[PDB]
């Protein structure tokens, strides 16, 4: 990769990740503003972290407008710098700045549509993201939103085999993971986007649980406690307990009151209990929710 | 079958097909290698099979590692004294890529009998990363096999395990198998396993999916059928030992068919 750290000028810290700090930097020859993710290999007695090996290898083949671009990797023997395309803000910060006003429905619709494109592309390239949350979704001044932070992503085979159980930030984590299932698939990323979609409308997390069991209970209290009818095999699942309280399914108009009939339809299919019935990113792009979709710029 | 990713399986297959051509080793890098031979590579791979058995590693990991080694040796000249260090770092990288619980670096040093230092292994790790330019998400024979397995009417474990075993055998022998792509060895392996166990043959449905026919698979098939027949005699026996285990349905004990009628 053409890169060398002399051509970059640090600008400011912009956050911390799983390997250290992220900095905004400027390419001094081209003008390009980048984000540098530094990995201190020195503190790594086990060599290059698995997280980094996956993030680099997987983002090297995911070229898509709604996936953050890895531009370069500078591999000094002491440190490893990942050079990323720079984006002004993440969706979490923007939601906090858009409070009291709310995100305009057009912008929600644009953002969801784009997120679905990026994820469909991931799924089409044998990649699970496995940590979709607003913090990891980056927005620019032009109204693009892009999947970022592939440190927990994983290349899957077909059919899937058992992967890591500790996956997905709790609030965005799918029931099939919470109930300890041997197998999880692309559906777990849709679940996350489902939560994110609700969250874009309400400006608050849909299922803010503190513990695995509290997370389940909150989901069950919103969507009803699943049985064999809605989700065959649920009562067999490793961490299913027959003692689970049996909450009624609440009318989905009460889960997200501001949302129109098309929105409700779409969200309901993203949050279907049964992973096999949950809508795919690819199918969801055709949902009538998106009939009138445009790409406006962030309003702030 | 969301576990079988029904909305993406065709996209994925197509993609792997493209990637297998881009991650292919140079057929005949060993003639260009002054100090190592196919014989020494067979020894290395067989060793890696035993390492994976001992650390209870996935089959995928073994296949990734072999890919990394072959790609490495396609551009990097290596002294026989160092061939095992390449292998060790390959298996480490593969493990960190594919395994929920990779073995720790120290464990990799230990299995080389202190031939190499922790420092040497981690430095080859970096070098292999540099040579492959982190291009580690490589299609393997298994990734193709698991999709082909979906076309069984019905699923037969004996078929599944026997095809895994045969595909593994091919990792051992750079000549001839470096000249066939994963997708093709997997098709040969699948057909050979299917015929051996159930008498049946490559399914129309896989002709539809892959474009391959018995016509196109015939050369690889004839090579694989030979390898199967001679496998009790091969100098490397780790894969056969491995596939006696019940985990794999003892398939290395099944008798190869004397003819294919192909
Ligand atoms: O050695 C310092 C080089 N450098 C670090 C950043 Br962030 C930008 N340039
Ligand atoms: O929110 C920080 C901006 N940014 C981070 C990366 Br990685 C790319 N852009
Ligand atoms: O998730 C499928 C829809 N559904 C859930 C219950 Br409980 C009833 N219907
Ligand atoms: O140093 C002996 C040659 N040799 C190395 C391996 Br691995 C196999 N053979
Ligand atoms: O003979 C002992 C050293 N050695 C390791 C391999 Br693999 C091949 N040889
Ligand atoms: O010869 C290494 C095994 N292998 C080749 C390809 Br393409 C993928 N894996
Ligand atoms: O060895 C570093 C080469 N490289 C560039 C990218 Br993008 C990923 N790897």
């Amino acid at each position: 990769g053409p890169g060398s750290m002399e051509n970059f000028q640090k600008v400011e810290k912009i956050g911390e990740g799983t390997y250290g700090v992220v900095y905004k930097a400027r390419n001094k020859l081209t003008g390009e503003v980048v984000a540098l993710k530094k990995i201190r290999l020195d503190t790594e007695t086990e060599g290059v972290p698995s997280t980094a090996i996956r993030e680099i290898s997987l983002l090297k083949e995911l070229n898509h407008p709604n996936i953050v671009k890895l531009l370069d990797v500078i591999h000094t023997e002491n440190k490893l710098y990942l050079v990323f395309e720079f984006l002004h803000q993440d969706l979490k910060k923007f939601m906090d700045a858009s409070a009291l006003t709310g995100i305009p429905l057009p912008l929600i619709k644009s953002y969801l549509f784009q997120l679905l494109q990026g994820l469909a592309f991931c799924h089409s390239h044998r990649v699970l993201h496995r940590d979709l949350k607003p913090q990891n979704l980056l927005i620019n001044t032009e109204g693009a939103i892009k999947l970022a932070d592939f440190g927990l992503a994983r290349a899957f085979g077909v059919p899937v085999r058992t992967y890591t159980h500790e996956v997905v930030t709790l609030w965005y984590r799918a029931p099939e993971i919470l109930l300890g299932c041997k197998y999880y698939s692309t559906a777990v990323d849709i679940w996350s986007l489902g939560c994110i979609f609700a969250e874009m409308v309400t400006r608050r997390a849909l299922f803010p649980g503190d513990s695995e069991i509290d997370q389940l209970f909150r989901i069950f209290r919103t969507l009803g406690t699943p049985d064999e009818v809605v989700w065959p095999g649920v009562t067999s699942m490793p961490d299913y307990k027959p003692s689970f309280p049996k909450w009624a399914r609440q009318d989905f108009s009460k889960v997200v009151p501001p949302l129109d009939e098309d929105g409700r339809s779409l969200l309901s299919q993203m949050l279907h209990y049964d992973p096999n019935k949950r809508i795919s990113a690819k199918a969801a792009l055709a949902h009538p929710f998106f009939q009138d979709v445009t790409k406006p710029v962030p309003h702030l | 079958g969301v576990n079988e990713v029904p909305d993406y399986h065709e996209d994925i297959h197509t993609y792997l097909r493209e990637m297998e051509v881009k991650c292919k080793p140079k057929v005949g890098y060993m003639k260009k290698q002054p100090d190592i031979t196919n014989s020494m590579r067979a020894i290395l791979v067989d060793w890696l099979v035993e390492v994976g058995e001992e650390y209870k590693l996935q089959n995928e990991t073994l296949h990734l590692a072999v890919n990394y080694i072959d790609r490495f040796l396609s551009s990097m000249s290596v002294l026989r004294g160092k061939l095992q260090l390449v292998g060790t770092a390959a298996m480490l990288l593969a493990s960190k890529f594919e395994e929920i619980y990779p073995p720790e670096v120290a464990e990799f040093v230990y299995i080389t009998d202190d031939t190499y230092t922790k420092k040497q292994v981690l430095r080859m790790e970096h070098l292999v990363l540099k040579v492959l330019a982190f291009d580690l998400a490589a299609p393997t024979i298994n990734q193709f096999l698991t999709q082909y397995f979906l076309h069984q009417q019905p699923a037969n474990c004996k078929v599944e395990s026997l095809a895994m075993f045969l595909g593994e055998l091919s990792l051992i022998d750079a000549d001839p198998y470096l000249k066939y792509l994963p997708s093709v060895i997997a098709a040969a392996a699948f057909h050979l396993a299917l015929y051996t166990v159930t008498g049946q043959s490559w399914p129309e449905s896989l002709v539809q999916k892959t474009g391959y026919t018995l016509e196109t698979l015939k050369p690889c098939l004839l090579d694989l059928h030979q390898t199967y027949l001679r496998a009790p005699q091969h100098a490397q026996q780790s894969i056969r030992e491995k596939y006696k285990n019940s985990k794999y349905h003892g398939v290395s004990l099944l008798n190869p068919p004397e003819t294919l009628n192909v």
